[PDB]
């Protein structure tokens, strides 16, 4: 088979995840961090011995591992990291590890800089080689400032065990990791608008193309790639790419992140198994809604830019790709967002639309302002001050701005709106309704 | 009479009010109005104009009525510009844009 | 000991005061006293300590 | 190098590998709408008026910075193309400051004669009456420039030419979201032998 | 209330002296070291950063300082100085309260939280004390929606919070006592309260299930 070719899945059950498969073993924090305590858990372990191997063997584990983003776009990662591959250019050649976490009811970036950042580094080398990169960048939120001054410690740790900077693990590769602390902006998480403020320019996301592939961080070929794609990418190397396979549905494999945020009894982050159907989670680590499974009103599954789905769909979801593609939703970063039955929809969605509002870079026409129509909108159907016909107005307000903006995060902002509508409409109406009575009476 | 293309408007970037050729007369003398102080004129033709396909139509139609004449020289079709993106954020280079 | 870490300008505890923060301890439950036990100019002195390990580095000039 | 095939409504053009669409297009004598693109400063995205459909593509793509690839079936006046620039100007015109009467650029302005050509003939923007438009404080700027920001639509055909032909990087973008603002953040002159071009970048009469 | 046009103010103003201490100078020559030599711009933000913090709040005439040390425009400056979110432009005292109010913090109660930060304070959102010690201020998300509802304060995480819980922390600070940040309901960090339920087993080890192909 061709090396791009992950094993077809066998399995018709995917919920325990034994505790050996889990990859971030030190998620609660409940060991030491520092370097004897993560060599203890072998994170540097055989790092020069994989990184002689060639980075075309690197990149077919990937491919092998079928290991899709976990940033929220989902791209394929094997055939991301073999773009920056091709050997065309004499300029310089940089990672940059996107460390952001902006997206609302994430938390899981957050776990693997706290507990676990040599594992981070550790896979900014295998990725390293495998883009032949001169160096890798840490772009880190600015409100993280002790998770960075933390990143900040395992690094210089690195350097001093010699395991990065010149001659990295011994294996003749010179590699320097650096961080660098970006003030507060959600729309810095976006590849080109990281690149943007990387060049510290004011951060506008570019236009595609040209790809970061091409020109990136200074002009140069560069590969953005979220903190737990790279975080998994020496342990899918250490344990072989087609065991990585056999977790997760046949183009879904992989372990993912769950933060379970919300109106649910122990909220926390957990590692399990992808394509665990919803249900087994929530009742599996977090001790169930707090209202029973009854009091279940609908969950974000991606955090905010996913559509809401209502209970009935919750009863049979299956927290994957292409699960949820299948349920109009997007997984996103994972995040889940329970909502009891005992909460303002209406008010809950209108407030991502206002944290849209306020997170737009305002370079581009339709988010710059389009978004500022529905942040109007919304205000009004929160208070039932307006007519029903604006219903389908508002539906029809999402559809210019889906795919006629620069990034996505316009489409991102359209979504929450396509999915209230799509699902409570009637419940929309009923306030309206209330509206008319209370004020004509 | 000129034989001209009409001068596209700078303060716009249309450009089909620029795919004619026009005649206009020469600028005779205006002068204020003594009783109200409009613009006065004794010039019949200065108020006129007619389009045309090309040149050599125009030329064609000011000999057969004995007009004097005298084109303007016809712009050039542009030259190419390539106009990249890229090449806004370059490495080397000082195309590099400091804005956004 | 090779792996030293960040001089302890860097680290508040300097290096240990009991526990701190929500119970994070050396020997505790939630063994990352470092987390909790930061300068408000920590990243910054840092980065005055990696100089020495970082090697030379790109030029765009002419 | 050799000429590039591609067809514009179905009509075959030769164009040398790197054209973008809205140059292409041109050749046949089709004019796609702009805001932000101008011939003579750095291409941007901004106004996004200039989408355009493309066959078998998931999405419009900017005509003004998309370089041209073989095969492809541009298509200027299809349903999709027209849905897109009729959404821009809806959107465009929402917080547009209803000054046409008082506003020098009347009778010579982009924003009207691109609304007659493309935009909708409607108004939606039903929140006239509960919250208002934006207003935008007025900038000092000159002797020579009147400046009443709240006509802005961002285009940024200011900041790149005094950045790119004059050389000042006096003028900038300031903000984000609605908030975001051009002009210098500290009340100055915009002196330059040049400045007066900026009067004619502007297509709106800010 | 926060304007992108700056005014002269006895506060802010360009004549005001402002420079980099001995000890910080040092701090940007390792900082301006890290970007390649043609793109030295890239440690606006880094510096800039590093001015607030040893100012409080960003002052014009730090700005130009940074312009000054990157030989850049001074509205280069302006424009990255007035994006991002996080550059108090104003005067903001010593402590700000970083209150966020998105979903799913606003779900498990936050406006609670927010109204009794008011009510013990005095005073409105987006807005300092008198003595210039609290300015109360909405942010947006701080990352830590798990452990929501959560507050920060100036570099912190004070994650599970409650109206109880919270005046403690304000009666603290009121008081000049420092209090331990981090989750206030018995969970250490983004753990499931109560009993564990993953990772109880020891981690396995260096070596387990290898490639055995190196
Ligand atoms: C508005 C916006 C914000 C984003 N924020 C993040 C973020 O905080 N962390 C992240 O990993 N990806 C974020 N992304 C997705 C990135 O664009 C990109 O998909 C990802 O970083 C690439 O790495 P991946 O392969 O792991 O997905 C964001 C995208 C958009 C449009
Ligand atoms: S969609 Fe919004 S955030 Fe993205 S480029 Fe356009 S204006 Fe900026
Ligand atoms: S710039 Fe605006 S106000 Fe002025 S003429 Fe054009 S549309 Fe009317
Ligand atoms: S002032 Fe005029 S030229 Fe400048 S961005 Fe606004 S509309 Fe464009
Ligand atoms: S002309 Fe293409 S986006 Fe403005
Ligand atoms: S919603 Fe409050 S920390 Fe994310
Ligand atoms: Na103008």
């Amino acid at each position: 088979p061709p090396p791009g070719t992950p094993p077809p899945q066998t399995k018709t059950k995917f919920g325990p995840l034994a505790d050996e498969d889990r990859i971030f073993t030190n998620l609660y924090g409940r060991h030491d961090w520092r370097l004897k305590g993560a060599l203890k858990r072998g994170d540097w372990y055989k790092t020069k011995e994989i990184v002689l191997k060639g980075a075309d063997w690197i990149v077919n584990e990937i491919k092998t591992s079928g290991l899709r983003g976990r940033g929220g776009a989902g791209f394929p990662s094997g055939m991301k990291w073999s773009f920056m591959n091709k050997p065309g250019d004499g300029r310089p050649k940089y990672l940059v590890v996107n460390a952001d976490e902006g997206e609302p009811g994430t938390c899981k970036d957050r776990e693997i800089m706290r507990h676990d950042p040599h594992k981070l580094v550790e896979g900014c080398l295998i990725a390293g080689r495998a883009m032949g990169a001169q160096a890798a960048y840490i772009y880190i939120r600015g409100e993280f400032y002790n998770e960075a001054s933390n990143m900040q410690l395992a690094i210089a740790e690195a350097y001093q065990a010699g395991l990065i900077g010149k001659n990295a693990c011994g294996t003749g590769y010179d590699f320097d990791v650096f961080m660098h602390r970006g003030a507060g902006a959600y729309i810095c998480g976006e590849e080109t608008a990281l690149i943007e403020s990387l060049e510290g320019k004011q951060g506008k996301p570019r236009l595609k193309p040209p790809f970061p592939a091409d020109v990136g961080v200074f002009g140069c070929p560069t590969t953005v790639t979220n903190v737990e794609t790279v975080a998994v990418a020496p342990t899918i190397c250490r344990r072989g790419g087609v065991w990585f396979a056999s977790f997760g549905r046949t183009r879904n494999s992989g372990t993912k992140l769950f933060n379970i945020s919300g109106h649910v009894n122990r909220p926390c982050t957990v590692e399990e198994e992808m394509s665990i159907p919803l249900k087994e989670l929530i009742e599996r680590h977090c001790g169930g809604v707090t209202g029973g499974w009854d009091n279940l009103l609908g969950v974000i599954p991606g955090g905010s830019s996913t559509p809401i789905i209502p209970k009935n769909v919750c009863d049979d979801v299956i927290m994957d790709f292409d699960g949820l593609i299948a349920a109009q939703t997007s997984l996103g970063t994972a995040a889940i967002i329970v909502m009891d039955k005992s909460t303002d929809v209406i008010k809950a969605i209108a407030r991502l639309i206002s944290f849209y509002k306020h997170e737009s870079c305002g370079q581009c026409t339709p988010c710059r302002e389009g978004i500022g129509w529905m942040n109007k909108i919304m205000t009004r159907f929160v208070k039932g001050d307006a007519q029903p016909a604006e219903i389908d107005m508002l539906w029809e307000i999402s559809k210019q701005i889906e795919g006629h903006t620069i990034c996505a995060l316009g489409d991102g902002a359209a979504w929450p709106v396509q999915g209230l509508i799509r699902h409570f409409r009637p419940e929309i109406e009923k306030r309206m309704q209330l509206h008319a009575k209370r004020v004509s009476n | 009479v000129r034989i001209h293309i009409p001068p596209k408007n700078a303060m716009q970037s249309g450009t089909d009010n620029v795919n004619t050729w026009q005649i206009e007369f020469d600028n005779r003398e205006r002068w204020e109005n003594p009783l109200m102080g409009w613009a006065s004129s004794g010039d019949p033709l200065s108020n006129m104009n007619v389009q045309f396909g090309s040149p050599e139509e125009a030329i064609t139609f000011c000999e057969r009525n004995g007009w004097r004449w005298y084109v303007d020289g016809a712009a050039k079709p542009k030259k190419e510009r390539v106009k990249n993106y890229g090449i806004n954020f370059a490495w080397n280079k000082r195309t590099r844009v400091s804005t956004k | 000991s090779s792996p030293s870490v960040v001089g302890l300008t860097s680290n508040c505890v300097k290096p240990s005061s009991g526990p701190v923060g929500p119970g994070a301890s050396a020997t505790g439950g939630y063994k990352v006293p470092e987390y909790y036990s930061f300068n408000r100019f920590s990243y910054a002195e840092a980065e005055v300590e990696m100089a020495k390990y970082r090697c030379p580095q790109p030029s765009a000039l002419k | 190098p050799e000429k590039i095939e591609v067809f514009v409504d179905d009509i075959p053009v030769q164009v040398v590998p790197g054209t973008t669409v809205l140059q292409a297009a041109a050749q046949i004598g089709v004019e796609i709408p702009r805001f932000c693109y101008h011939e003579r400063l750095a291409v941007a995205g901004n106004c996004r008026m200039c989408l355009v459909e493309v066959e078998k593509s998931p999405k419009p793509v900017a005509a003004c910075a998309m370089p041209v690839m073989k095969g492809w079936r541009i298509k200027t006046n299809s349903d999709l193309t027209r849905k897109a620039r009729e959404g821009v100007m809806e959107f465009l015109l929402m917080n547009h400051p209803l000054d046409c009467p008082i506003c020098d650029q009347g009778g010579e302005c982009d924003l009207q004669d691109q609304a007659m050509a493309f935009g909708s003939d409607r108004s939606r923007f039903t929140d006239i009456n509960y919250t208002g438009k934006r207003a935008v404080e007025d900038k000092d700027i000159g002797p020579l420039v009147k400046t009443i920001m709240t006509r802005c639509i961002h285009c940024t055909r200011c900041v790149r030419f005094a950045s790119e032909i004059a050389g000042v990087d006096d003028l900038g973008t300031t903000g984000r979201g609605n908030d975001m603002q051009i002009g210098t953040y500290v009340e100055k002159l915009f002196l330059t032998e040049l400045s007066g071009n900026v009067i004619d970048l502007c297509p709106v009469g800010a | 209330d926060n304007l992108f046009v700056h005014r002269d103010t006895p506060e802010d103003n360009p004549n005001i002296p402002f420079e980099f201490t001995a000890e910080n100078k040092k701090r940007v020559e390792a900082i301006l070291s890290i970007y390649p030599e043609g793109h030295k711009r890239g440690a606006m933000i880094p510096l800039l950063d590093l001015a607030q913090r040893q100012y409080g709040w960003l002052p014009i005439s730090a700005m130009h300082k940074v312009a000054e040390i990157l030989q850049l425009p001074n509205m280069r400056v302006y424009e990255v100085a007035t994006f991002y979110t996080m550059f108090m432009r104003k005067p903001t005292g010593k402590y700000h309260i970083q209150v966020c109010t998105t979903t799913p913090c606003w779900l498990r109660g936050s406006d609670d939280i927010l109204e009794t930060c008011k009510k013990q304070l005095g005073i409105g959102v987006g807005d300092t004390t008198k003595d210039r010690k609290f300015t109360i201020s909405e942010v947006e998300c701080l990352g830590a929606c798990v452990n929501a509802p959560m507050v920060a304060i100036n570099d912190d995480y004070y994650e599970d919070l409650t109206s109880k819980d919270m005046q403690d922390i304000l009666n603290d600070l009121k008081a000049d006592k420092i209090s331990p940040p981090g989750p206030r309901n018995g969970r250490f960090a983004s753990e499931p309260k109560g009993e564990p339920t993953s990772l109880s087993e020891e981690p396995k080890g260096p070596g387990f299930g290898l490639q055995a192909g190196l």
